[PDB]
């Protein structure tokens, strides 16, 4: 019924190894090298990749920046409004941004925040010139 | 199984059906009601247990209906038929029983039995206790031909045959009760042992082994489902078949590797990816830093926009931070999923230098087993043979093959030193023309009804011919004898004054060096009661060894039993001998297979009888005159003692029906 188990023999690669006297040795040879060809570039791939590892040396840990530990608010003092409407000019959309960058804002306080003043602080304006970028 | 269908088996035969040549005897029964064909059956059954269960005296009729029981020894017309058939055909009083019934006063009719082969003579001792005139003629100095045992002193070494094949419906098991046969079993044990003399052990013994079976299953893949039996016109042959399968394990092995390695690479891709993502981020976070740091500087209290950059700067950090925290998550998951791939490769090689080399022991072995190079033997045939294997484990004979012949033949009119020249065979009968061996002008002239023929096929291939046809062979007979095949296979016979041996150990295989040579002296066997070896010469070495001369081979071989048992426990051989099959002119080989490009039917046209035509033009088409039989006529049995045994015992048959009628098919 079917070749002995693991034994591997298939209707297509018996043809092919039989069309002449030497199709034997010849993609026997051909895949011999394939191997050699793609065991050399793993190599070099390797000396590239281990030179990228230098550069990353020591990681990022002398740049990092103490954590903004800080709760949220609900009152809006004038500063953290001047803040927000910048954010907006500078990062659109992204509430989560904003909300980071404002500090002790909720990424709800800052969409509800979009509505409220979007009359005073033309809100409109400020995220169309944000869009022309 | 065992009982009456016990001997139905235990004579190659359906307890439970009509053979063809049943059918044929008996039309009326077969075509009959399913009732009677049952009363014949069980008739026949026991007709032959009886025979079986005391094959050492003749089996008569009359003994045949007292022992019968009722219904089924009612109609004695037909327990008649069916005793008759039996008889006829050999299937019962056959080999050396002790006679009831006394010989026929004048005997009918002539043969001239050429060759005293097991087939020849088992031919002939039908013959004469049939009623007829036999007489044989036989080449050599002694009887048995192919089954030849070497004696003297107390050493006994066979150079023909020497295993019988299980007892399970062999007709040997019948012969060996009659005659006084040794039979020893044969502990299928064997140890191999290296070029360098080193046991191989059980770890790589086991796992070839079994390749080779796996690679024997691989081959009648390609044969019945892919069929692939024929390579651009040349019929394909076993060794072609298993070096296309060898080949296709390697063709796996690579594009196992490939696609592993290949899947390195993928990877390594991809931390090379990330790593360069992952640099430009040090990048922009060593650069922002820095800006970060100089708008620090404005000192508080800044103005807002000066603030929001401090504050704004400060996320755009953070932010690239995190991101180029999980691309070192990423980037350690990648690395350790390399030391998986790393660790675990697939296998190196299909098979390494010094398996490709054990693998040759067991390719030997079947070239031992079939008498030729596997390149010869016809993928989809060689094997036909197979369902017809005996029951019960192989055997030896003590005591020399040679003491069947021998005893088949007493009491027959035998020529020796008679070489047959020329079969002349006519409408009216045939004349047979011989010389002496010994001195060779003098001729002889042997006339007869019919004649027998049991020429080795090898002696049947020769060019020019050793035995000429008068008139020659029609095509059709002379096509199956090219293109069937006659292989070659020689024995060596070591002679010691001491066991050295596993004395407990039957045989052991030396592992040759090369493909080339793997035939050569590839197995030895302890067989006999006297401290002698017996080593093979098979494959495509047995052929070349010939022409070799004795001590060149009897070193080669003491060498390699010094390189197992240790330099000096091996003394000097008293007595040796080296068989030449190929070079005997009586034999110009061992024994038959099937060649590529045959096939079993040949083996039935082997045993055609052949009919003259007319002499006056316009006479009758007559009897058939010249018979065959031999090992390399009998399709089911080819290439052994019983297979030979048993067309001697059919062209008996064949030949009493021609000649002194049929008395049981009306
Ligand atoms: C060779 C051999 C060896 C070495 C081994 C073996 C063998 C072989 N096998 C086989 C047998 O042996 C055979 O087959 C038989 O024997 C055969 O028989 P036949 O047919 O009968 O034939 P022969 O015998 O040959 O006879 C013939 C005769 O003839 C004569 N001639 C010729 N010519 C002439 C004559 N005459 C007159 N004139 C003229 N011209 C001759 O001389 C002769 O005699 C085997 N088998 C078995 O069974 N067993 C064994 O063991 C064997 N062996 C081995 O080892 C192996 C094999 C086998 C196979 C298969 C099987 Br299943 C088993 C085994």
């Amino acid at each position: 019924r079917k070749p002995p188990k693991g034994m591997f023999l298939s209707q297509e690669d018996v043809e092919a190894v039989s069309a002449n006297a030497t199709a034997a040795t010849t993609v026997l040879r051909q895949l011999d090298m394939e191997l050699v060809s793609v065991k050399r570039q793993i190599q070099n791939i390797k000396q590239t990749n281990s030179a990228l590892k230098e550069k990353l040396d020591g990681g990022i840990e002398p740049y990092r920046l103490p954590e903004v530990i800080q709760k949220c608010n609900a009152r809006w003092t004038t500063e953290e409004q001047l803040l927000a409407v910048q954010a907006i000019r500078k990062y659109g959309r992204d509430f989560q941004a904003i909300s980071d960058v404002i500090g002790n804002k909720s990424v709800v306080q800052v969409k509800n925040f979009f509505v409220n003043y979007r009359r005073r602080f033309n809100i409109d304006e400020v995220l169309q010139e944000w869009e022309a970028e | 199984p065992s009982g009456v269908e016990g001997a139905a088996f235990q004579s190659r035969l359906p307890h439970d059906r009509m053979t063809s040549q049943e059918a044929a005897c008996f039309p009326d029964i077969i075509s009959g009601p399913q009732q009677t064909q049952k009363v014949f059956l069980f008739i026949r059954n026991r007709t032959l247990q009886l025979w079986l269960d005391n094959p050492k005296i003749q089996l008569t009729f009359e003994a045949t209906l007292q022992q019968l029981e009722a219904p089924y020894n009612s109609d004695t017309v037909l327990v008649h038929r069916v005793h008759s058939y039996l008889e006829r055909h050999g299937l019962i009083n056959f080999g050396i029983y002790k006679r009831i019934k006394p010989l026929p006063t004048k005997k009918t009719g002539k043969v001239i039995i050429i060759g005293s082969g097991v087939s020849g003579l088992a031919a002939a001792r039908q013959l004469q206790s049939f009623g007829m005139d036999v007489t044989l003629l036989e080449a050599r100095d002694r009887v048995g031909g192919r089954v030849a045992t070497f004696r003297k002193g107390n050493y006994v070494a066979d150079l023909g045959a020497m295993v019988v094949t299980g007892l399970g419906g062999n007709p040997m098991a019948v012969v060996s009760k009659q005659v006084n046969m040794e039979l020893a079993k044969i502990k299928q044990k064997c140890p191999l042992y290296e070029a360098n003399g080193q046991a191989v052990p059980k770890e790589k013994d086991e796992m070839v082994e079994q390749e080779f079976n796996r690679l024997l299953e691989a081959t009648s893949y390609l044969s019945h489902q892919l069929d692939f039996n024929v390579l651009n016109n040349k019929p394909v042959s076993l060794g072609q078949a298993l070096e296309v399968v060898i080949q296709l394990q390697e063709k796996h092995v690579k594009d196992e590797q490939i696609e592993h390695w290949k899947k390195i690479v993928k990877t390594q891709e991809e931390l090379k990816e990330l790593l360069n993502k992952m640099v430009n981020l040090k990048e922009k976070i060593k650069e922002l830093h820095q800006q970060y740091k100089e708008a620090s500087e404005v000192k508080p209290p800044r103005d807002i926009t000066a603030e929001f950059l401090v504050k704004s700067k400060h996320r755009d950090l953070t932010a690239l931070c995190k991101e180029y925290d999980e691309l070192a998550e990423t980037q350690g998951k990648l690395e350790e999923k390399l030391q998986e791939l790393e660790a675990n490769p697939p296998s190196d090689v299909y098979l390494s230098s010094r398996d490709r080399q054990i693998l040759d022991w067991h390719f030997a072995n079947l070239e031992f087993a079939n008498a030729t190079p596997l390149s010869t033997l016809s993928l989809k045939h060689w094997d036909q043979d197979d369902d017809f294997e005996f029951t019960g484990s192989h055997l030896t004979v003590r005591n020399g093959y040679s003491c069947v012949p021998v005893a088949l033949a007493e009491g027959l009119d035998i020529k020796l030193n008679t070489a047959v020249r020329q079969v002349r065979y006519t409408a009216s009968g045939c004349e047979v023309i011989a010389v002496n061996t010994r001195s060779t002008s003098q001729t002889f002239i042997y006339k007869c009804d019919a004649v027998l023929c049991t020429l080795p096929l090898g002696v049947l291939k020769q060019q020019p011919p050793a035995v000429q046809f008068v008139p020659p062979l029609p095509e059709w007979k002379t096509s199956a004898v090219q293109r069937m095949g006659f292989g070659n296979l020689n024995k060596v016979v070591l002679c010691f004054d001491r066991v050295f041996w596993d004395p407990s150990v039957n045989l052991f295989g030396h592992v040759g060096s090369t493909t080339a040579s793997r035939g050569e002296l590839f197995l030895f066997w302890n067989l006999y009661k006297a401290p002698i070896l017996l080593a093979l010469v098979a494959g495509e070495a047995a052929g070349i060894m010939e022409n070799i001369s004795d001590d060149v081979i009897v070193g080669r071989c003491l060498a390699i039993l010094k390189g197992i048992f240790g330099s000096s426990a091996v003394p000097q051989p008293k007595e040796t001998v080296v068989s030449r099959w190929r070079a005997d002119p009586w034999a110009r080989g061992s024994y038959s297979y099937v060649a590529a490009g045959s096939s079993g039917n040949d083996y039935d046209l082997m045993a055609q009888p052949i009919t003259p035509g007319p002499s006056i033009p316009g006479a009758p088409q007559p009897i058939p005159r010249l018979f065959f039989a031999g090992e390399h006529t009998i399709r089911n049995y080819p290439a052994t003692v019983h297979g030979a045994l048993l067309s001697g015992l059919r062209e008996a048959g064949r030949i009493a029906d021609q000649f002194l009628g049929a008395m049981y098919t009306l």
